[PDB]
């Protein structure tokens, strides 16, 4: 059924599962026309499909040409997401196919269920977690590949870099969600925190800086402070 | 005009005949129902005074044989039977009629209600939904499940309605997922009408039968089928115009006949609000929308 904080450790068991977030698939800027009406201009988007146990991220880049001449784009985007997730599953070897797909938004349930009718044993589930995956486009290397794309493209990443050498997947996921929540709440300050120190760099093959264990503790505390600071700014606390 | 005689009425019971109902007290001179209009299917149904559990009844057509009712004290119900001795049957009926021991089917001349509820319903199709091949009539009761209800448990005693499932491979062409889910026309016209039912008359017949079993027996699986068959049409952008006009008439007479006090349990708010106000056919059912809004504005 639905996925919440009671059964949270289920995310890190040995049943292959994927999160799917569609919040960055259909992206637009809104602007005035010469006649003073309003128009949208699409920009490239992405499907965010993540294995929370291994950190493997299947980033399908959605090029603006897929919207050309189409109507009801916000509805189309959910079905296109479902189509692409189905195509990804079919492309994987049987023993790599997920047993569960968790959608971050309930409006993805019916589109994904209909596209996956051929896989009656893959469970399609919502979640009661509020996951900050929309902020993935605040990760510089991910935003860069999406915006440079001139055609549809799938790019594979490990969103945990090399962290699983030192920490469990439960802890890696908690670190990721804290980082993305901070980037969602105050992107400038979060990137300031992550990059302030020039002697800690991002390896060419990584998305995040090469923090020691002790520095990750400091970074995590600074991110919690940012979130708390912003909470107080928002509600005047 | 035809007749369903009763051997006797040993237990007090409310007897239904089509949309009419009357009470018989435990021993009275009750020997059946006369003046039944030839040309329609009919249903004779029962609710016992001392145990309203199990409404049950029998669909029949007087053109297919001579039928009568006899109480069975072992199985504790009124049973329909066929009399093959035609001369015996005619003499029994004549005597009861000469004795004024039968109630008259109480049809008003002006009243087309029963035709309007059974226009497309045929005995032959009833007997394929309700499988008991040694009888020319068909038993239905309040608790019988449908084939679809069983898939989700005695198959011989089931209602074999046509399974309708909007999230099934039958309903959704590979490659046309969004199209077929948001617009059920493929499922309606190719799968169901061309494929399974062959024509809209058989579709409407099963739709009407489902409604009548829901109304007369409180059969929940029948109510589900009735609403499914409505929603399938209303959720299709492409429906033959004659089907839409006929559906509007069908539904109008069903809503007109529904007892006002059973509306809470026989009408699905979601289906009706979607069909009348959101669906492709939201503006195609003018008669049905008018009676629904005047009779059941609460549901809407
Ligand atoms: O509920 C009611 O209002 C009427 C019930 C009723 C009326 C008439 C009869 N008759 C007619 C023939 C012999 C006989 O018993 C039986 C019940």
């Amino acid at each position: 059924g639905a996925m919440n904080s009671s059964n949270y450790a289920e995310l890190f068991n040995n049943d292959i599962k994927l999160f799917v977030d569609d919040t960055n698939v259909y992206r637009v800027t809104v602007h005035k026309t010469f006649e003073g009406n309003v128009a949208t201009k699409a920009i490239n988007g992405c499907i965010f499909t993540l294995n929370p146990k291994t950190g493997h991220l299947f980033l399908k880049i959605i090029h603006t040409s897929v919207w050309a001449g189409q109507k009801r784009l916000s509805q189309l985007a959910k079905w296109k997401t479902a189509e692409e997730v189905s195509a990804l599953v079919r492309s994987l070897p049987k023993e790599e196919q997920p047993k569960q797909i968790i959608v971050t938004r309930k409006a993805m349930l019916d589109p994904l269920e209909v596209h996956m009718l051929d896989f009656p044993n893959i469970a399609i589930r919502p979640t009661e977690l509020r996951l900050p995956f929309s902020a993935a486009m605040s990760i510089d290397k991910l935003s860069d590949v999406v915006m440079k794309a001139t055609e549809p493209q799938m790019v594979l990443f490990n969103i945990y870099d090399d962290w699983l050498d030192r920490i469990s997947s439960y802890t890696a996921f908690s670190r990721l969600t804290l980082l993305l929540r901070a980037l969602k709440t105050n992107e400038e300050s979060a990137k300031m925190i992550l990059l302030s120190d020039p002697t800690i760099t991002i390896k060419s093959y990584h998305l995040w800086p090469s923090f020691t264990d002790e520095q990750w503790i400091t970074i995590e505390s600074q991110m919690r402070d940012l979130i708390l600071t912003e909470y107080g700014r928002k509600y005047n606390v | 005009m035809n007749t369903v005689p009763f051997t006797s009425a040993p237990i007090e019971v409310t007897i239904g005949i089509d949309q009419y109902s009357f009470n018989v007290k435990e021993n009275q001179p009750f020997h059946g129902i006369k003046d039944i209009p030839i040309g329609h299917v009919h249903v004779i149904h029962f609710q016992h005074a001392d145990n309203s559990s199990m409404r049950y009844g029998y669909w029949f057509d007087c053109r297919m044989g001579n039928f009568y009712i006899q109480y069975d004290p072992k199985d504790g119900l009124y049973k329909m039977m066929e009399e093959r001795d035609g001369a015996k049957f005619e003499n029994i009926v004549h005597n009861f009629k000469e004795r004024q021991m039968m109630v008259s089917y109480p049809k008003i001349d002006e009243d087309d209600t029963w035709y309007n509820l059974t226009e497309f319903v045929q005995m032959d199709k009833i007997r394929k939904i309700v499988r008991k091949d040694e009888n020319q009539f068909s038993y239905v009761d309040s608790s019988m499940t449908t084939v679809q209800e069983n898939e989700l448990s005695d198959p011989a005693h089931s209602l074999n309605y046509t399974v309708i499932n909007f999230k099934s491979r039958e309903a959704i062409r590979p490659g046309h997922e969004m199209e077929d889910f948001l617009d059920k026309s493929y499922y309606l016209n190719t799968v169901m009408l061309q494929g399974i039912f062959k024509n809209s008359s058989n579709y409407f017949g099963e739709l009407q039968f489902a409604f009548l079993n829901a109304m007369f027996f409180g059969n929940y699986g029948s109510s589900l089928q009735w609403h499914a068959m409505i929603e399938l049409i209303c959720s299709s952008a492409t429906v033959p115009k004659h089907m839409l006009d006929k559906l509007d008439e069908i539904l109008y007479y069903q809503i007109k006949t529904l007892p006002e006090q059973y509306s809470d349990i026989l009408l699905n708010e979601r289906v009706w609000n979607i069909c009348l106000y959101s669906s492709f056919q939201k503006n195609s059912l003018h008669n049905t929308e008018k009676i629904m809004e005047n009779k059941y504005p609460e549901l809407l």
